[PDB]
């Protein structure tokens, strides 16, 4: 019951590792450190009547 | 007999004036203040004070 | 693999599209391209925000209190040590985790665990490897008041043994807390009558450890030391917050001395150095 | 033009001129709690419009030398009608908030205000080791006003503007939302906070949800002859409030 | 029965690990997650937010709001200077405490573009024109206004849009540089230069101030882990 | 020959493990299995079986059997009070010692609704009206008839059904309540009041009791493993 | 994964179903969902009855004796010690089990061993490390008289050695019993003619433990403390009990002084705190 | 000869495990803490005519 | 609880290892791979090349 | 997630070996001692107009 991720590596120049998960509880498993996603569109333009950036946004 | 703290924090840049750089028994609640070493100059935005708090041990002291 | 975003190569402009006037009055932050207002070139980057997310930011083993208690004393009361369990008394962790405001996570725990033969006349001894007994205590469970007292017996308080010269105990706990986050700042007060104790403080509620030397008495004074070292997984956070400018006084507020702003200057515009010579 | 702006709840209006974006929340809109998220079980009571409409809080003197402003408001709003009667019956609530902050002047005036929505404003006493009273928290309608030296009244709050009593830098507080009031072009103080707490439903009385804070950073400044008094209103209303949890009359 | 060969780096605690642990409350029940609204997945979701910066820090300005506000007034000759500082995020006194500066004191090396932004908070009578100039490093500090026109400036006119973007692109010869202070890095100089005046109306206040915003862009970046060099404890608090 | 690396957490004693253990006696023969009737699979299928609660234990009838009867009669002025306690299964005196006060008490946390039944234990020709009330906290306790009236009641008459099921719904904030005492998960309260009265014929005994029973929903959940603060042991039994 | 139960949501009822008038004669206990007496919502409710099972109530390790024996006295009696094999000593396990009638399950049995040097005059020694020796006699088997015995060669009886400074030994033990389950509670006598012993004392039949230092007689006195942890799996249970509410007083009946039912009041009315002042 | 079945988790927001047994006894596995199954039938409504709780069931 | 049996050349340092070691460094971004000319994979690339030959050594 | 290659053995008179990757990062992994590739043709031939060895390659 094992599963193959990659490891991460530099650019420019997909090595594959292996993961077993050996316990009952879901929090004995190892950390999470591969998740590289974002969304910062609820911090910077937190507005209504979304902006277009080539108006002036006035008047 | 009082309790006590131990000597203030010993600055690699600043020492203390002349009440305070003698006398032993410093009590709870006893401020101490520092000046600068004798080549150097003041940063305006820390204040050189240091209490001792109730578990005998002073504040943090980084540097002024 | 998310990387960053590229830069597109551009020309000359003459037109009524105006990305540098914006207005920062309402709200927004503006999202010029570098390649609005200069001339780029196209450059395919290969920069990664994997180091700045979240779960790389706070999962390091930070350290929280250190508890110091002996093997042989003629008190009872420093034969043996307790520490109720905040994450508040260390600054830098207490700093990491003010960066958000609530807070969901499960905690890998470890003991450094260390011990310094004290002095007396009588110090050459031949003393057997030591063993540590760390015992944790649920919120309103009964706790010890001696070494040899029964209520170290373990029954159903989860209690971890350690023999000296071995690797340091390690183990994880799931997210113990009765709301749906943990709360770092909590603006409010105990009663409802709105008196009390304000602040944080009503909401810690998290039970405390007790250490002792599962040997008995020697017959030479050795007193111990064990770091505790809190190690966050499994993160998330929310609604984020300035970090603190001042320093911390005490565990239970967030009373400070009121610091400026930033460091000084001498002029408010900058020239070449007026140092020696040439 | 996009300057004119109307906002309607229950029976209440207001209407804006120069008015720039309304802003809203951290993306997100409020709404109702819904049945896979709650805890209570009996049935919950959304009034009406009898509360989701708009409550005017007193004003507040906007001078040359003024520091600072601020506000609590699931307690500010404890006396306005039915949403304080609800709040006073209830042991639960849940509310988000539509907050228009009016300020005007003329065309030769200048200065900026800041208006940013704190959650868990944790304000810090004055003297350090010791407890702070209730009622230099908050005041009800009544604003609290910081200073420009450090206070030392007892049991009274640490009131710096540059440390904005929580303890950090003030510039830092525009990572929550805001807006400026800048008098050349502004009246639109509009941020429509949606319900952020770590529990479901939560007490109105025990807990704050969040701290208004108005902190001109260019200061006031007119020439002589121009109209000295200029007021600072502030409007408040509540948005898909629910209460449950009814008993007797609470603590006032 | 199997035959195992201890590897060195056995029985030791070492910081940053990735291993697995028995738990200490078996097959305990987790309450339930809620959709609390403002998640942070990454820190750079935080460093893209403006944030003002304390430019007017002399020496006595820091204890007030005053550090925050620039001063701009009617000049009696154009072509001067209004203000300046160096561009280092958490190694120069005037960006150092800032969001971006917080973020990135936690780390020691950076990459990517930096946006600023000038709101003029004056009179809506009030006008005039600005230089906001960015020079590379590699020559000094520009000291005229012709000598800071060759660098990657725009001419800021006041209207009816207050505020401008001033965006300092990546102009460097490695991938990062270090967040502190060493010569190999050097990153450059912000400057701002009267283009004309400030030409006001009678009955109407001369001296304004300009506030000044700090952001990244969507291509910046952080790399090294260390602890910040503000934190300072000295015993415990209790 | 293998590459193995020993973990912290290595050669300790930790109370609740789930490890694999040799057996001392090898290939041993179980005896067979018998269907013995009444097999308990959860601790809440005894949770959820009324049991009697101790309401009249004022300072002396604690000795007798006298703590398990309230005592009714009839009253020469009505909307008087009968008894009332505070709902706290685990810390308030009165449903302590309970069946569910003593699985709750090897707990720590604790959610869903809880029924009260209420037994009127006296003659056939006796009648009247109870109000079986629970008012929610954040309020005092109720100090009038027309007061409890405002919460969750329930006015239940007697007649030839002698008992009536007061059902406490979840009323909270959180998911859970702590079994012990803290002002943050405060509970409620339960209070009984004269509706009319006690009307009796002649010759009929005027003071009778009521009997309270308390059980739990099938809504009910307990979280935390503790000790018992009512075990106490200071030697051996030998 | 079994969910609790949800709650379903309701309106206005006036008709002749009386869910709340019941008989609790008969009986019954009454089955009143929430939803039947007040107006209630759709509860979607995601709790789970986890940790009040019988395993994860019963599956700690508790603790059932201590037993203390030295390596250099002068009577030969206390240079090891024995323990009649029950788990009656204890209270807390034994109240544990005393919840269920009949209980059936096998046992993961750990030990905690520890050793204090005792006091004397030539206490500076140089010792090489310790080995203990565990030995389990089944019901009827030989029993040792010394530490000397060559009863203690364990041809056929399971024991197990141990050298200090290691991990606590552990083995797992099976059903070891002759009826269908164990017997908590038995209501009977030994003798047919209703005489003899009285109580569960004559289903016990366990066989004890012995313990040994294995070393030779050392030059200075040196005890060992052994703590064993029995810990219950693989667990069924029959006909539940109500909980004991007096205190133990034997090892071998259920004799007991005679303790109130709860703790007491002053009124049998509440109302508001009688304290202070406003 | 592996067997894998799911890790205690949280809701509102399937992870597996592995388990292998290695030794030649029943007693030797490891704690069953994953049953949760219940039947409070034979403790709670332990009668004969079963009721039927909209009824008076008596009379 | 695994059956394991130590082989002799436990705990060991041997210079020419070739095992696997924890990252200091965790999930460490590495800067991306420039062309550099003239690559080395092999040191006999390099001693195929002319070389002068000091000859006339004789001791002065 | 394994992955077999060949040990370096003796000629003239193929053996597998195996290797499984544990560790998240490029960095752990260990040493490659296997690449017998080589290219002398930019350190010796480092010329323009490319000789024969067979002509004078001069006049
Ligand atoms: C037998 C070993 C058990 C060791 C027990 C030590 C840790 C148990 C306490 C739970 C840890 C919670 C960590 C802190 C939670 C919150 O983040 C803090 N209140 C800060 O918000
Ligand atoms: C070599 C190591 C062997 C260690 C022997 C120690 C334990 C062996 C005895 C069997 C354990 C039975 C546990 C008790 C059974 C019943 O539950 C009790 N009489 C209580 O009912």
């Amino acid at each position: 019951g094992a599963q193959v991720s990659t490891q991460k590596t530099g650019a420019h120049e997909i090595i594959h590792y292996t993961n077993i998960n050996y316990y009952k509880d879901a929090a004995s498993n190892s950390a999470n450190r591969q998740d590289f996603t974002q969304d910062p569109g609820k911090f910077t333009e937190p507005v209504k009547d979304i902006m277009v950036k080539s108006l002036p946004a006035l008047n | 007999c009082n309790r006590s703290c131990e000597v203030p924090t010993r600055l690699n840049s600043a020492s203390l004036k002349q009440p305070y750089i003698t006398q032993n028994y410093f009590p709870v609640g006893t401020v101490v203040e520092y000046e600068c070493r004798p080549g150097y100059r003041r940063e305006p935005s820390l204040s050189p004070k240091l209490t001792c708090l109730q578990n005998l041990k002073w504040s943090t002291a980084v540097e002024f | 693999v998310v990387r960053v975003a590229d830069t597109m190569p551009s020309g000359p402009s003459n037109s009524e599209s105006i990305p540098a006037l914006t207005a920062a009055e309402t709200g927004h932050t503006s999202q010029v391209v570098p390649s609005d207002t200069i001339q780029t070139r196209h450059v395919r980057n290969f920069h990664v925000r994997s180091e700045s997310s979240v779960e790389n930011f706070l999962s390091r083993s930070a350290c929280v209190y250190i508890v110091e208690y002996k093997t042989r004393d003629d008190t009872p009361d420093k034969m043996y040590d307790s520490w109720v369990i905040n994450t508040r008394q260390v600054a830098q962790l207490r700093r990491k985790l003010e960066f958000f405001t609530y807070v969901r996570f499960d905690v890998e725990v470890t003991f450094v665990i260390t011990s310094v033969q004290d002095d007396s006349t009588r110090q050459n001894t031949d003393t057997p490897a030591l063993t540590h007994q760390i015992m944790y205590v649920p919120p309103g469970g009964p706790i010890p008041q001696a070494v040899d007292d029964y209520n170290w017996q373990t029954s159903t308080n989860p209690s971890v043994f350690w023999t000296e010269g071995n690797a340091p105990p390690r183990m994880s706990i799931p997210f113990m807390s009765v709301g749906n986050a943990y709360s770092n700042f909590y603006d409010g007060w105990s009663h409802f009558s709105q008196t009390g104790v304000y602040g944080f403080n009503t909401l810690n509620n998290m039970g405390k450890l007790y250490f002792r030397h599962v040997n008995d008495k020697t017959i030479s004074p050795i007193t111990s030391k064990v770091r505790i070292y809190f190690k966050p997984k499994h993160v998330k956070a929310w609604v984020p917050r300035p970090p603190r400018l001042c320093e911390y006084t005490h565990k239970d507020n967030v009373d400070f001395e009121p610091k400026g702003v930033t460091t000084s200057r001498t002029q408010l515009t900058i020239s070449n150095s007026t140092h020696v010579e040439n | 033009s996009d300057r004119v702006r109307s906002i309607t709840l229950g029976n209440s209006t207001i209407t804006t001129q120069e008015s720039a974006n309304v802003v809203v929340g951290y993306g997100v809109w409020p709404d109702y709690l819904s049945d896979e998220e709650a805890t209570a079980e009996d049935q919950p009571t959304q009034p009406d419009v009898a509360t989701c409409r708009f409550y005017t809080l007193d004003s507040v003197s906007w001078m040359k030398e003024s520091q600072g402003w601020w506000w609590k408001f699931p307690d500010a709003l404890r006396d306005m009608g039915l949403f304080g009667q609800n709040m006073q019956y209830h042991y639960l609530g849940r509310s988000g908030y539509t907050i228009h902050v009016q300020c005007n002047a003329s065309k030769f005036h200048q200065g900026c205000l800041l208006v940013v929505c704190v959650p868990e404003a944790e304000m810090g006493a004055a003297n350090i080791n010791e407890k702070i009273n209730r009622e230099h928290l908050s005041n009800g309608e009544v604003a609290n006003t910081f200073s420009g030296t450090k206070s030392s009244n007892t049991n009274d709050v640490q009131q710096a503007v540059f440390n904005a009593g929580m303890g950090v830098a003030v510039g830092n507080l525009t990572i929550f939302p805001h807006q400026w009031i800048n008098l050349r072009t502004n009246n639109c103080a509009t941020i429509v906070m949606p319900y952020i707490n770590s529990v479901p439903m939560d007490n109105m009385f025990r807990h704050y949800n969040f701290t208004l804070m108005i902190i001109p950073f260019a200061k006031l400044d007119y020439a002589a002859g121009s109209s000295t008094y200029i007021p600072i209103t502030v409007t408040v209303a509540p948005m898909c409030a629910e209460y449950n949890g009814l008993r007797l009359a609470g603590h006032q | 029965g199997l035959p195992v060969m201890n590897t060195p780096g056995s029985n030791q605690f070492l910081t940053s690990d990735d291993y697995q642990s028995p738990t200490a409350m078996p097959q305990f029940d987790v309450t339930p997650e809620m959709n609390i609204p403002g998640e942070v997945k990454n820190l750079m979701e935080i460093a893209e937010v403006d944030s003002v910066v304390p430019v007017n820090n002399v020496n006595e300005n820091v204890n007030s709001l005053e550090a925050y506000r620039i001063p701009v007034h009617s000049v009696t000759e154009t072509g001067a200077q209004v203000f300046g500082f160096t561009l280092q995020p958490g190694a120069d006194t005037v960006m150092e405490r800032t969001l971006l500066g917080e973020i990135l004191n936690y780390y020691a090396n950076w990459s990517g573009s930096i946006k600023l932004t000038f709101m003029y908070c004056g009179s809506a009578m009030a006008t005039g024109k600005f230089l906001l100039a960015y020079s590379p490093p590699g020559a000094g500090v520009p000291k005229n206004r012709r000598e800071a026109m060759l660098g990657t400036h725009i001419i800021w006119d006041i209207g009816l849009q207050s505020s401008c973007v001033l965006c300092v692109p990546w102009i460097s010869q490695t991938h990062y540089r270090f967040v502190s202070k060493d010569i190999y890095t050097d990153a450059g100089f912000i400057t701002c230069w009267y283009q004309t005046s400030i030409v006001v109306p009678a009955e109407v206040q001369n001296q304004s101030v300009i506030l000044c915003f700090v952001s990244a862009c969507n291509d910046f970046s952080v790399r090294l882990l260390r602890d910040s060099p503000f934190v300072r404890q000295t015993a415990f608090y209790q």
